[PDB]
Parts: structure tokens; sequence; C-alpha cells
RNA sequence: CCCCACUAUGCUUAGCCCUAAACCUCAACAGUUAAAUCAACAAAACUGCUCGCCAGAACACUACGAGCCACAGCUUAAAACUCAAA
């Protein structure tokens, strides 16, 4: 017959799946400094997973990593610890501006 | 009352101008939500009418967030009429 | 050096002074603006009372209190009694949401006070006691 | 001997690009209203561009220009439609003037 | 099954610190615990103030147990800290390690939901 | 209705009480999106099968009988008179 009719596949041009930044990486309640990044520098308050960026899972794990982290004397609750305050941002927020 | 003061929430005052130090304070106050929770405090909100407000708010986000998405999308046809008189 | 909103740590080291006295013992001016008062109270770094002044104590009674103007006349007030023990630079630490949470703050600007740092300490229970009732206006 | 409509699919020059995105295309300017600049570049729906300010006098009618495609039709469903809404132009960023 | 013990200890001299960890560590042999390996996080200053004991503490040392126990040995376990005076925290958990993360295929896009109302002409 | 003070109560233990606009007022399971899609509105229209329930309004979440740790209670639930509407 014809040879040039369309023939059956799945998409070779989709790309990869998107990934968070947290994708397959551990999230421990004692690694403080990763905790830190997701809250804010005044109120301590978590964000959400609009400003994060990240998934479901990984937003779930952060925020019990986090509220397990505060009671058991490894983060601060009302506010973020000076230390960390010149980690990397990752968290899609601006206060001044 | 056990943490470290004079750290939460604080923001310093750049020569002077306490004017725009109060406003950054205020606008992060309102960015991390901390303003609307104090004033839905200062009487208690039943937890019927709690979930009645958040499904209002909920609710009214989506809409915001839909009708802002179109009007952006719809932004660059704002342009003069190309086609004048037709 | 860039201008940084973050207070300096009072254990690490840093470079900013104000009358030759570090950021942790410039003394303190608390604002409490309810709905109905202003109270200002500027205190030491040693909790030591310095000066205090309210609405209630200026000459304003009863709805008049709850004002920004009468927030205002305490702020002045409150400059003039710390400025007298030597009070120059003060660090703010305003509580409560009230009409007289900014206008109290200009008054101690207008007295001869000098602020560097602006800290809000509103209680926010974290889940704490059930506050009264709805009004049915 | 007679092309079938297949073999024309397969052999034309828009369906061997894939897809649109990240594309540089060539098109001609048609259309020209203030400094909004209508090109087509082949493709069903032509694209706007701003008349870029370092060379502005040269975009002419009938100039070709270099184009890097967005999207061959922009179209989104919102809250509530049964169905996209599309605004019949595409999207490009415009390059520069295109020379021989 | 296997368990993490995060321990916080109260600031105090070598031998007194050396001490209180064989004592902790002890009470977790004398109770059926398997002690795997014990961590030294460093110490550093609690983010807030803990009284315990009718004392306040400022500072603390951080040590991570790691143990291998019945389930009836943890709430044993967790007396046995309240009473000591020398520990200003103490939680036992489950070990992250023993529970194995699901590989995660990435982000799937949620399509707008359709089909919400009736298509009749308002 | 506004303001203030305070008690039952809201908490814990043990035993009761068994009601709600207990409403997502939209039964369980297995399906379909084709025909006539379909009163209206609401949250599109239906098929197979089974169970529960409903037959004008009011009297009536009532009377009586019965059962219940309930005794100013709950569950089951009428009738006469009346109206031509609800
Ligand atoms: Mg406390
Ligand atoms: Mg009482
Ligand atoms: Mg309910
Ligand atoms: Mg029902
Ligand atoms: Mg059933
Ligand atoms: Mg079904
Ligand atoms: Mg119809
Ligand atoms: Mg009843
Ligand atoms: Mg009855
Ligand atoms: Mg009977
Ligand atoms: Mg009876
Ligand atoms: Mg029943």
């Amino acid at each position: 017959s014809n040879e040039d009719l369309p023939i059956s596949m799945e998409n070779p041009y989709k790309e990869p799946l998107k990934k968070c930044i947290l994708c397959g990486k551990h999230v421990d309640y004692k690694n403080v400094q990763l905790l830190s990044q997701f809250v804010s520098p005044f109120t301590g308050c978590i964000y959400g997973r609009h400003i994060t960026g990240l998934c479901g899972k990984k937003q779930k794990e952060i925020t019990k990593a986090i509220k397990r982290a505060q009671i058991m004397g490894f983060m601060p609750v009302t506010y973020k610890d000076p230390a960390y305050l010149k980690d990397p941002k990752v968290c899609n927020i601006r206060y001044r501006e | 009352a056990k943490h470290l003061k004079f750290i939460a929430r604080t923001v310093m005052v750049q020569e002077g101008n306490v004017e725009s130090a109060y406003r950054t304070l205020n606008r992060i106050l309102t960015m991390d939500g901390l303003i609307e929770d104090i004033k839905h405090r200062r009487y208690y909100e039943k937890p019927c009418r709690r979930r009645q407000r958040e499904s209002y708010e909920r609710c009214r986000r989506i809409y915001n967030m839909e009708m802002a998405r179109k009007i952006n999308f719809l932004m660059r046809k704002n342009r003069a009429d190309p086609w004048q008189g037709c | 050096t860039k201008f940084s909103i973050y207070p300096p740590i009072p254990g690490e080291e840093s470079s900013l002074r104000w009358a030759g006295k570090k950021f942790e013992e410039i003394p303190i001016a608390h604002i409490k603006a309810s709905h109905n008062n202003t109270q200002i109270q500027v205190v030491s770094a040693s909790n030591e009372p310095l000066a205090f002044a309210s609405c209630g104590t200026e000459g304003f009674r009863n709805a008049k209190k709850g004002t920004g103007i009468a927030a205002q006349t305490a702020g002045i007030a409150a400059a003039a009694r710390a400025k007298q023990k030597g009070v120059i630079h003060i660090r703010v630490v305003v509580k409560g949401l009230g009409p007289g949470r900014l206008s109290a703050m200009h008054g101690l600007i207008m007295g001869g006070l000098e602020v560097i740092s602006i800290t809000d300490n509103t209680p926010i229970p974290h889940x704490g006691c059930r506050p009264r009732k709805a009004r049915k206006l | 001997n007679v092309e079938s409509f297949a073999s024309m699919l397969r052999h034309s020059p828009l369906t061997q690009m894939g897809p649109a995105k990240d594309k540089l295309v060539i098109g001609r300017i048609f259309h020209i209203v203030e400094n909004d600049l209508y090109i087509d570049f082949g493709g069903k729906f032509h694209c706007v561009c701003r008349r870029p300010e370092v060379d502005g006098e040269k975009y002419q009618k009938g100039t070709r220009v270099r184009l890097r495609l967005l999207d061959l039709e922009l179209t989104s469903r919102f809250l509530g439609a049964t169905t996209d809404t599309t605004v019949l132009e595409a999207n490009a960023v415009l390059l520069g003037i295109q020379e021989s | 099954p296997r368990y993490e013990l995060a321990l916080i200890l109260k600031a105090m001299q070598r031998p007194e610190t050396a001490a209180t960890l064989k004592r902790t560590i002890e009470a977790l042999m004398d109770r059926g615990a398997i002690v795997r390996d014990l961590e030294n996080l460093g110490e550093r200053a609690l983010p807030y103030r803990i009284s315990a004991h009718s004392q306040q503490h400022n500072r603390g040392g951080y040590f991570l147990v790691d143990f291998y126990a019945p389930t009836a040995a943890v709430e044993s376990m967790v007396e046995h800290l309240s009473r000591d005076i020398d520990v200003i925290r103490g939680n036992i958990v489950k070990h992250p390690l023993t529970q194995e993360l699901k590989e995660c295929e990435g982000i799937v896009p949620v399509p707008l939901a359709e089909k919400l109302y009736s298509t009749k002409k308002r």
C-alpha cells in the first residue's frame, strides 16, 4: 500500500517529567540547614508549595521534618537560624520588593 | 518567651528612614499572613464559620488566579486596530 | 558595606556602632498599641525603666485615647522623659495592631529620639486560649 | 504516479520541523501598524512583534526577518470554558533581519 | 526494630559527659537493646530555652544513639530518660534509614478540571 | 442586640443519653456517553440488579399502645373535626 501513512507511537519529543530540587534525596529532621531553607527568615512560618516549588511528596516530608525538629531542639520556631541566613535562595518570595 | 529576642520580625532602620522600614515590616507580616491571622483571632471564629470562610477564600483564589491568567493571555491583543475601517 | 535589614547577632562581632554603643546595649522602646489605648515604655539594655507614657497619662480619656494623635502625644512625652536620662537611640518593639501602631512611633522621632530597629512582637498563639465570641453588630 | 496527501504531509518543511518551540525561522513582513510588525513565517497564523529601536527604519513591507518561534498558535483553556481561547496569531521573538 | 535516639546532653566536662553516655547506653543494654553506633553531632546553642529538672539550659551537646530493641523496650527507655537530670531532651524515633524512599518518576501536570458544570446556556 | 463580672457547661476518668439542616437533602454494585440529552432550578442524561422509603395539606417530630439505664425524654406512630388547596 502506502508507506507514508502515520504510525502509532509514543511522543518521541516528550520532555522528561520535571522533578523538585529534593527529588531522590533524603530529608532528615536533623538536617536543620536544609529545613531552614523553607521557612520565612522573619517569622519562621513554613512556606507553601507555591513558594518552595516542591512536589506533593517532598512538601509533606519537609513539613513533617520541620515539626519534628522544632520539638526536639534542632530547629528554632519563631525565627530562622541566623547561621543559615546565607544559604542559597530557593524559595520564590521577595519581601523588600 | 523562650526564644532569642530581637531576631524574629525585626527590621533594621536604614539611614533614619523609619517610614520605609515600617512599611517593610508591615509587608513582611502581610505576606506571611500574620496580619490577617491577628484580626480573625480578636473574636473566636466557630469551626463551622471558619470552614465557610476558608472555602470562600479558596474559591476566590481560584477565580482570581484564573481571571488574572486570561487578562495576561489576552493583553497582547490590546494593541491598535490593524484593520481600521473593516 | 551593603545595608542588612537583619539585626546583628549578639554572639557575633559586628562593626555597626551607634554613639559608641553596640546593638545589644541600645535602650528599648516597647510600644503596646491596643484598640483603645497606646502604652509606651522605654527601658535600657539592663531592663531598667527610663520613661513611660500613654494616652491616658497625656490628657486623653475614653474614646479619645484610641486615636493616632493621642498616641503621637504620648510618644513625644515618652521621648521627653527618656531624653532627660540620656537616651538618644532606641530599638522599637511594637506590640499590637491598634490605631497608634505607627503614630506612637512618630512621637518618639519628633521628640528627639532615633529609631534604628523595628520589631513586631504581637502575641499570636499557635492553636492557646479561646478568644471571646463574635459580636452581633 | 500521483503524490498522495500523506506523501505531501510527510515531506513538507513544516512537518519535518518538529516542535515549534525555540526554532529559528524566516518570515515576511506584510502589514505594519505603527510599531507593530505582522510577520508571516509560513505557518497557519502570523506573529506580531514590536519594531526594534536599534534599526526600526529598515523594517518595512516585504522585508524578511529572523524569528524564534515559541508557539504556532496561542490557545489556552480557562475556568468554566468548554473550548480553548484562541488569539488567531502566533508567538515569536524578533531577533534581526535576514541577510544573504 | 532499629531506632534512633536524638539525645541532647547538658554541657558538662569530658569525664561527666563520657559517664553520661556510657550510663545511657547501659540502660538500653539492660533493656535488651543492641546498640549499633554512637554519633556525635557536636555541641551548639539550643534554639530555644529548655527547662528540665528545675534547671535552665541554654547550651547542650548533641548525640545520636542507634540501637536495635524490641517494641516493648521503647516505652521503658522513655521513662528512664526523664529521670536522668543530665539529659536535656530525649526522643526515640524510627531510624530514617529503615524506611525505603520510593523512587519518584517526577511531576505529572494536573489538567484543568472539565465537565464540572452543565453546558446549558445560562 | 452592646459592656463587665461570674456559675452550670466545654477538659479528664467511669457509666449513661442515642438526637442534628447526622445534608454532598443526590442509596449499594456493575456499566454507558448513543438515541428521544433534557419540565424548571440545582451538581448533564441514563442502563442492569437489589434493598429501604413515598402516595393532597393541616391536625402531627401529636394522642394512645409498646420498647428503652431514658421519667419535662427518645424510637415506632394514629384518628375525628377542618380546608380546596398545600
Ligand atoms: Mg512555653
Ligand atoms: Mg467553669
Ligand atoms: Mg456533618
Ligand atoms: Mg436524608
Ligand atoms: Mg444500602
Ligand atoms: Mg458507579
Ligand atoms: Mg434545557
Ligand atoms: Mg426531634
Ligand atoms: Mg413523642
Ligand atoms: Mg394506638
Ligand atoms: Mg406514651
Ligand atoms: Mg434511628
